[PDB]
């Protein structure tokens, strides 16, 4: 069961969380 | 028909979209643009520093 | 009647710094000396607006 | 004044951090 | 199974100094500006190979 469980810790990422690349918008608010 | 149909949504087609590549996205905000710490300083005196 | 007044000018200032490695790392929103310049501009304006 | 951490929790950051695009080498070891 | 890590960058550096006068004097092994940086380089080398 391959799954991205809303994990942001970096350092915790595990299973399909580890397959994950940050998403951040490039324009500052 | 008896019930609602397309027409009768509004918020749903206002609301500006924008496409996600992942479950966690992330964004960064401006707070401050410095501490509030007084301006005059005197005549030759190296001001303080501060930070936003 | 008459009389003779003075007034004395004042001094503003502020001071703002950025280390080294900050500046060759990449950044996310644009050069940031040129966001702390901005930064610390503003900043001065308003103290400037309260302080009048 | 405004410098670069070590921070690696995204929800950390407070100065120079912030503005830090994370690198991560794309192969797998 | 899989995993994350993570790597801390880290900083080394040293200073050379050299006086006024000492720049206006004749030298018999050439100039001493080129002679401190190849010591800080050589010393740095040294002090990088033993932390490795």
């Amino acid at each position: 069961a391959l799954e991205a469980g809303h994990t942001v810790n970096p350092l915790d990422l595990e299973g399909g969380g580890a397959f994950r690349v940050e998403s951040l918008e490039r324009s500052l608010h | 028909n008896l019930s609602f149909t397309d027409q009768h949504i509004k918020f749903w087609k206002k609301i500006p979209k924008q496409k996600a590549y992942s479950t966690v996205e992330q964004y960064g905000q401006l707070l401050d643009y410095g501490r509030s710490q007084g301006a005059f300083v005197g005549e030759g005196v190296l001001p303080d520093t501060n930070d936003s | 009647t008459y009389a003779r007044k003075a007034a004395f000018v004042k001094f503003l200032g502020t001071t703002r710094e950025v280390t080294h490695p900050m500046t060759l790392v990449n950044s996310a929103f644009g050069n940031v000396i040129a966001r702390q310049n901005k930064d610390g501009i503003l900043w001065m304006l308003k103290q400037i607006e309260q302080a009048l």
